[PDB]
């Protein structure tokens, strides 16, 4: 018998992150519509290569929400963490050995049992895991500042770039991934591969700080963003569709039944729901 | 390697067409046979050849290149995309349940009571339930008052579905009152409901997502929209129905994410899904 354990990422409104108060436990809050938000403890680090301190945090969101759904219905307990390098993961070589990082590394390592987050089912990484149905279908957009003017993914100062232009992604994440695979793309991944971000939430800060000027990642979150901070929109539109997933081991005993619960939450309006509580409101 | 493989008409995901009296399939076709009975008073037919083409036939044929089968294609005779009836699935699941088909692709929407009895593949074709209506009906969407509680209203709002399948299921799940009243509308089929909204007869259509945003794509004169800038309510995919176990669906899972992430499907929705509108 064992509790699973979940392993997560920073990146609102899927999961925030916050500090505990200073007795362990997280703050009572209340959602825009009234209710009370369920928070789970988490473990995760508080800058690339130096070490990392492992500390308790709140977190919450959509993803921690379905995460509470899929602990009731399958009858399992959880422990939550952060993954440690704060990336999605992508497979890199090393020498002709290849490796995964972020939570595509943890999980097939065992370091986590269950993958919750905005994590994107893609060919590479389904070789490795398993993938649940969709949990939310979505693709890739361009956030710029207000004001930038350019027309979406086949825009000149993408396709011609310089460096007057500059544009990006976050690393060793499912969009540098799908730019690294395409060679119609390798203009743009070659621009990209010099400004790539650690995070998504550093990225979509250099945009309102005008070190960036446009930021490629998933529609998702960038219009959640742009729904919040009105110096930030998307421009247009869903250039690439995809959707997230629950990822487990390819011999996980869970995966079934995960995938009949996600259809069950989209087939009788739970996850509208949650789209109703974090993402569009 | 030589595989049974089952679909249904549902233009333009599988279109059928006659076959040249050459008896040969050609262009972008592929052959496919239809069981057409004799009479009925007999269980004598004939199977009868037929060329197919489509968005999902044009994957079936990359998932045959790359996966490396090859394939007998055949439309399903009894019932459609698929309904458990006295607990006894018929349709394109039907067949995959009761191993007639290794295979069923065509416009098959994933849902959790399909899931129980077949393997899906990934989604290769986004979808949900949609709602069609004539340009500037005012609906907010299946939750509109003027579904869930219709004789609120006078007259009452007419809207209708297709019995029998995904959409059906669904609205008689979670929207019981609506379900009952609506089954006086009925729609034989997507072409009949189409004409019941030009000719004022019917105010919503209630149906597949990606059909009918084919439809709404092609409308002389745009005039039939879905609502909420094309707004799906529970969204899922069609895809690829294997019987459970199948030592198929690994590989075509992989296949089916290499088409997206490279390109080829992108391909097949402006070849196959565009729309004027
Ligand atoms: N795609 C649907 C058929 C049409 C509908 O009910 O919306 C299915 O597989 O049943």
């Amino acid at each position: 018998s064992t509790r699973l354990k979940i392993v997560t990422i920073h990146q609102e409104p899927f999961v925030y992150v916050k500090p505990t108060m200073s007795d362990g436990t997280c703050k009572e809050e209340f959602t825009v519509n009234g209710d009370p938000v369920k928070k789970v403890i988490c473990t995760g680090p508080n800058s690339p290569g130096s070490p990392r301190h492992t500390v308790p945090q709140c977190c919450y969101g959509f993803c921690i929400d379905l995460l509470i759904k899929l602990a009731r219905t399958m009858n399992f307990t959880y422990e939550v963490h952060l993954v440690a390098d704060g990336k999605f993961g992508t497979q890199e070589r090393v020498s002709n050995k290849k490796e995964w990082n972020g939570m595509m590394g943890e999980l097939l390592s065992g370091q986590a049992d269950m993958i919750v987050a905005p994590l994107t089912i893609n060919n590479e990484r389904a070789q490795y895991i398993e993938f649940s149905k969709p949990f939310k279908y979505q693709g890739l957009t361009i956030l710029v500042k207000k004001g930038t003017r350019i027309t979406g993914i086949n825009d000149p100062r993408l396709r011609n770039p310089s460096d007057k232009f500059i544009y990006a992604t976050v690393k060793q994440s499912s969009v540098d991934i799908y730019f690294r695979r395409q060679v119609e793309l390798s203009t743009m991944y070659r621009h990209m591969e010099k400004h790539n971000y650690e995070s998504a939430a550093e990225a979509i800060q250099a945009v309102r700080d005008n070190k960036l000027h446009a930021f490629i990642w998933d529609s998702a979150v960038l219009e959640f963003e742009a729904s919040q901070k009105c110096d930030l929109v998307t421009t247009g539109e869903l250039f690439f569709r995809s959707g997230f997933g629950i990822g487990m081991r390819k011999d996980s005993p869970w995966k079934q039944n995960v995938s009949l619960s996600i259809l069950k939450s989209h087939e009788n309006g739970f996850m509208e729901d949650l789209d109703k509580t974090w993402v569009r409101y | 390697n030589h595989l049974s493989i089952v679909t249904l008409e549902e233009a333009p995901f599988v279109i059928v067409e006659d076959i040249d009296p050459t008896e040969t399939c050609v262009r972008n076709t592929v052959p496919c046979r239809k069981f057409v009975k004799i009479n009925n008073s007999t269980n004598e037919g004939m199977n009868v050849k037929k060329c197919c083409k489509g968005f999902c036939i044009d994957i079936l044929k990359k998932l045959s290149r790359t996966v490396k089968f090859t394939y007998d294609l055949y439309l399903v005779t009894n019932g459609k995309h698929g309904k458990k009836v006295n607990n006894v699935w018929n349709g394109m699941i039907g067949e995959v349940v009761y191993q007639r088909a290794v295979m069923a692709v065509g416009s098959l929407t994933i849902n959790e009571e399909r899931s129980e009895v077949v393997d899906f593949s990934v989604p290769f074709v986004e979808t949900g339930i949609s709602v069609m209506v004539s340009r500037g009906t005012q609906v907010t969407g299946l939750s509109d008052k003027k579904f869930q509680r219709p004789h609120d209203y006078s007259p009452p709002f007419r809207f209708g579905t297709v019995p029998n399948g995904s959409t059906e299921r669904n609205i008689r799940n979670n929207y019981p009152y609506m379900h009952q009243y609506m089954t006086r509308f009925n729609q034989r089929g997507v072409e009949d409901a189409l004409v019941s909204l030009k000719t004022g007869k019917l105010d919503a259509f209630i149906y597949d997502a990606a059909v009918l945003n084919y439809k709404a794509g092609r409308d002389e004169g745009c005039k039939l929209v879905t609502i909420g800038s094309g707004y799906i309510f529970a969204t899922t995919g069609y895809g690829i129905a294997l019987q459970k176990g199948s030592p198929w669906k690994r590989q075509i899972d992989l296949a089916l994410l290499q088409f997206v992430g490279d390109g080829e499907m992108e391909e097949l929705e402006t070849l196959w899904l565009t729309g004027i509108c």
